[PDB]
RNA sequence: GCAUCCGUAGCUCAGCUGGAUAGAGUACUCGGCUCGAACCGAGCGGUCGGAGGUUCGAAUCCUCCCGGAUGCACCA
RNA sequence: GUGACGGCGCGAGCAGGUGCGAAAGCAGGUCAUAGUGAUCCGGUGGUUCUGAAUGGAAGGGCCAUCGCUCAACGGAUAAAA
RNA sequence: UGUAGGAUAGGUGGGAGGCUUUGAAGUGUGGACGCCAGUCUGCAUGGAGCCGACCUUGAAAUACCACCCUUUAAUGUUUGA
RNA sequence: ACACAGCACUGUGCAAACACGAAAGUGGACGUAUACGGUGUGACGCCUGCCCGGUGCCGGAAGGUUAAUUGAUGGGGUUAG
RNA sequence: CAUAGGUUAAUGAGGCGAACCGGGGGAACUGAAACAUCUAAGUACCCCGAGGAAAAGAAAUCAACCGAGAUUCCCCCAGUA
């Protein structure tokens, strides 16, 4: 499903608000993208379904550090 | 190109940066380099522009130090070029002279004016460079 | 209705004003009247202005 | 409720682009010549939408309005 | 006085400042009766009224005043065959 | 560049200064721009001249220095196509 | 009446248009413009005239207008002094 | 080389069940004497998970220049701001 493997972002629901303030239910989904991250330690490419916000944290946190947390989460990358 | 007389003038004044009244008047007294006694020449630029008819200003001021009654009228480029007095006047007196001019100028400002009334205040002598006043 | 409402502002600077109407086709000149000003408790000249 | 722009022979428009003082085509008169067509050149037909600000210099720039237009705005 | 009410209308007289008269006096619009739109919301000016710890301020209140052929005119909604 | 002109005076001042082996003026078209009037000026050119400048000009002058604007030619920069 | 073979217009170059599906995917089609979808007409015979102003569709893109976005600039509040 | 994958062996989970609880989704009738904002209502319902309770919980909380000192529940404050 539409779940970020790094940040855990999932679809959320809200309202379409018109000029007349009419409210209709809608959904906000994350900006998810399948990316192949190069992990140096295994000299391999590992594909992750990540949001655009998740991509930014990968640079800050390092590819190896996030995967260590992922194994703790048991997400089965 | 520039002669030694002109190059020493720009060596004494570094107008690229702003100066305070106390320092500015000191520079003016050291800038007096001419055969004949010089007169302070005011170089005050107003943010307001006289391109609007109703924003024109005409005023007068009597100075105790003297130059003692002086008049002034804004030009088209919205700049003020008056004279507070002779260069041989004491620094402290000259500061009072220009200050009295400045306060009268504030009264003359119209409400219609927009922006920083006094855009820049500078002082210069006959052959001296323009020193900003703060 | 084509006559437009105007306000008459006191010259004393109190900020009190009266309101009335005036004909724009004729009488272009500004309206000047001596009217009582409640703030200064005196009769002063009122000058035409713009409602805004 | 603002913001901008336009207004010039009768007409259609250059605006004599922002002051160093009106141009064309058309409308009309005469002429060139010629049955009308059709062609040409002169002349005539405008104080420049109106009123206030400057300066020696504005139809042209500033203020104010009038009419027109396009925009936005807009939940008494 | 007239209205169920919201309200509308008439008013001598009093205070402060005026105008016209020499004065008595008259003048709180027009010979009178039509020329009109409640509340909410928003805009403008004024104000030692308020100011979420205190000093300000925003905002609100009060005063002045603006914006509906809300004409189906006591006006269902800002918005409808 | 209103014009007048002293006219390549944009305006604003100070302004009898200006001027000056640093090359007196200066010759060689150096060209550009501009009124195409004129002007500064590329390197040499020679060797003491050089210049405020009245009628007029609003003003007094690319004599003069300071300060702005306009016109902007090029220059890096910062954003875009 | 509907369908009908036939006719015409139009879309569709194949990861086709289109349709069912939040999506994956499937049908279209294991087909490829002599194909498929949609629309109107309705064998055959003789024929299908004029109008692009209105409303749609298609093509054009110079100009006018115009969102998110960027935040020049100006105005206020506060106060070190 | 590794990795994916594959075969064994150990544990654990699967489902059911009244209400209560936390979380993920989430109406409309109705009221407004119509009806869109609003109300109904985060209710009905669907889904996930847990316990005997759950949830919450040890101040980046409130106060007002005095102080209080985690969370939960009841009565007031108050149908007040
Ligand atoms: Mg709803
Ligand atoms: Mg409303
Ligand atoms: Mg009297
Ligand atoms: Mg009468
Ligand atoms: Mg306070
Ligand atoms: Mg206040
Ligand atoms: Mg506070
Ligand atoms: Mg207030
Ligand atoms: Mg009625
Ligand atoms: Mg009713
Ligand atoms: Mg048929
Ligand atoms: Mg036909
Ligand atoms: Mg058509
Ligand atoms: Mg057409
Ligand atoms: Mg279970
Ligand atoms: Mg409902
Ligand atoms: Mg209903
Ligand atoms: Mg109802
Ligand atoms: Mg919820």
């Amino acid at each position: 499903s539409r779940v970020c493997q790094v940040t855990g972002k999932r679809p959320v629901t809200g309202n379409n608000r018109s000029h007349a303030l009419n409210a209709t239910k809608r959904r906000f989904l994350p900006n998810l993208h399948s990316h192949r991250f190069w992990v140096e330690s295994e000299k391999r490419f590992v594909t992750l379904r990540v949001s655009a916000k998740g991509m930014r944290v990968i640079d800050k946190k390092g590819i190896d550090t996030v995967l260590a947390e992922l194994r703790a989460r048991g997400e089965k990358y | 190109k520039l002669t030694k007389r002109m190059r020493v003038i720009r060596e004494k004044v570094d107008a690229t940066k702003q100066y305070d009244i106390n320092e500015a008047i000191a520079l003016l007294k050291e800038l007096a380099t001419a055969k004949f006694v010089e007169s302070v020449d005011v170089a005050v630029n107003l943010g307001i522009d006289a391109r609007k008819s109703d924003q024109n200003v005409r005023g007068a001021t009597v100075l105790p130090h003297g130059t003692g009654q002086v008049r002034y009228r804004n030009d088209k480029n919205g700049i003020i070029h008056t004279t507070i007095g002779k260069v041989d006047f004491d620094a402290d007196k000259l500061k009072e002279n220009l200050e009295a001019l400045l306060v009268a100028l504030k009264k003359a400002k119209p409400t219609q004016a927009k922006g920083v009334y006094i855009k820049k205040v500078s002082i210069s002598t006959t052959m001296g460079a323009g020193v900003a006043v703060d | 209705g084509i006559r437009e409402k105007i306000k008459l502002v006191s010259s004393a600077g109190t900020g009190h004003f009266y309101t009335t109407t005036k004909n724009k086709r004729t009488k272009p000149e500004k309206l000047e009247l001596k009217k009582f000003d409640p703030v200064v408790r005196q009769h002063v000249i009122y000058k035409e202005a713009k409602i805004k």
